[PDB]
């Protein structure tokens, strides 16, 4: 069984998911629009950048998470961020379609799409093995969820200070998802671990990302095309 | 990191 | 009558004009959709970066202001921006309707529309009494282009080395507006006269813009819906 | 001013 407070972890970490994704994507409206080269790389820029903004909502909701001082909170979101984007976009993410869905047509983006906002093929394709991977596994949403929060709370992650506070918060939601899938998922005797590789999937899936971001942002007729928050999270500032 | 530390509160 | 040089001076002006106006308006698609308290202040913060980009290569084309120096060309440009895109959409602005008509009716700016970008109409009634004092001339494009390049060539401005070499531009371009109203304007005897009052008058309106500016961006919540140019011109780097 | 810089060529 599952102690109260452990479940507590659960829910507000479940509550903190639906507030920060909306089903319905009204606000894709708002973004520059598509075109189909660096086209489509307004609209996905925009995109990331309103990503980015839900996932800081959803860490300030992780229990513990604000109880951090703000250069370490700072810290881990600049190094996860692109990762929580990955993971939480598979909710979109389409088997049938290999596209992410998200109430188009405009809003359908194949891989012709996603190639053409300045990133090559050696990231789009780890990118989509990854996307299936995660979709074959089928998470529950208190799994989905957890492990967001736990690729939040990685503290081997560059600028973090407090490696013993983050550290202790992200066992405890590890000894959370053990739990779960021991009592609520039947048949997942396999899946902690494969949950656990997908962390280290998405680590490559980073380096090559900041890796392909550098020399978007070299070239300032591209990095102008990025907004604001974009250029703060991806930025080399510390 | 104006923006960040702002939307931290 | 004029010179050879000094007519050579007005054609590549207006080259340099049509090149960087386009009158039908078709890349405003491309913004950040109008939305009518900060609504349409995503818009408009397009628009004007857009807006920027075309002085820019409205200036590189004028004649010897490639030949000045980086640091001259930046200075001059940093402070003189936001006095030349309301100048240059005078070409747009209806006396009928007192409104921008870009080919709308999404691109109709009223004053409501405006007022809605985060600035008060301490700054948006000078400017639109600016823009029918400007359209009641009745400028020809010959004398509404000679202007945008006399107001960018004012070294009167923060931040210029070169005070006598810019200056010597500008007296060449003033020569040339005087010479083309004695021989091309039937009863412009009084004209110069208030395109220059339309320079000071200018001033006001950038200073106010400036004033307003700052205080747009203490607030990173609306500091981060302008795009990187935005924020680079009307910045305060040296 | 990097934009900048580069919008001058
Ligand atoms: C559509 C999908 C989200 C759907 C949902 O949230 O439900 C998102 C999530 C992961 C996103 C990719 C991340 C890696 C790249 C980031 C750069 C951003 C830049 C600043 C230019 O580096 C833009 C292009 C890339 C390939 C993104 C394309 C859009 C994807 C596929
Ligand atoms: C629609 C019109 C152009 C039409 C054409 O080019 O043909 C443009 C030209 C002058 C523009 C105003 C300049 C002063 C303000 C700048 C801030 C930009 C910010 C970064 C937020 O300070 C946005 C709101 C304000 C009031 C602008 C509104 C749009 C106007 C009226």
């Amino acid at each position: 069984m599952l102690s109260d407070e452990q479940m507590q972890i659960i829910n507000s970490l479940v509550e903190a998911h639906h507030k920060t994704y909306d089903d319905s994507y009204s606000d894709f409206v708002r973004f520059r629009p598509p075109v189909r080269r660096l086209s489509m790389l307004p609209h996905l820029a925009d995109l990331v950048s309103y990503s980015i903004q839900k996932v800081i909502g959803f860490a300030k909701m992780i229990p513990g998470f604000r109880d951090l001082t703000a250069e370490d909170q700072i810290a881990l979101l600049k190094s996860s961020a692109i990762e929580i984007i990955m993971l939480r976009s598979n909710q979109s993410f389409s088997l049938e379609d290999m596209s992410w869905s998200c109430g188009g047509p405009d809003f359908k983006y194949c891989i012709n799409d996603v190639t053409k906002a300045g990133h090559t093929l050696e990231l789009l394709e780890p990118l989509v093995k990854f996307q299936v991977g995660l979709k074959k596994l089928k998470l529950h949403e208190e799994e989905h969820v957890l492990l967001m929060a736990i690729c939040l709370l990685s503290p081997d992650r560059p600028g973090v200070q407090d490696h013993v506070r983050i550290e202790a918060l992200q066992d405890r939601l590890c000894d959370v998802l053990q739990a779960y899938i021991r009592i609520q998922h039947p048949g997942g005797r396999l899946l902690y671990a494969k949950m656990i590789q997908k962390l280290a999937d998405l680590r490559s899936l980073n380096e090559e990302h900041s890796k392909q971001y550098r020399s978007l942002s070299f070239q300032p007729e591209h990095s102008m095309q990025l907004t604001p928050l974009v250029l703060e999270v991806f930025g080399s500032e510390v | 990191h104006k923006i960040l530390h702002r939307l931290l509160q």
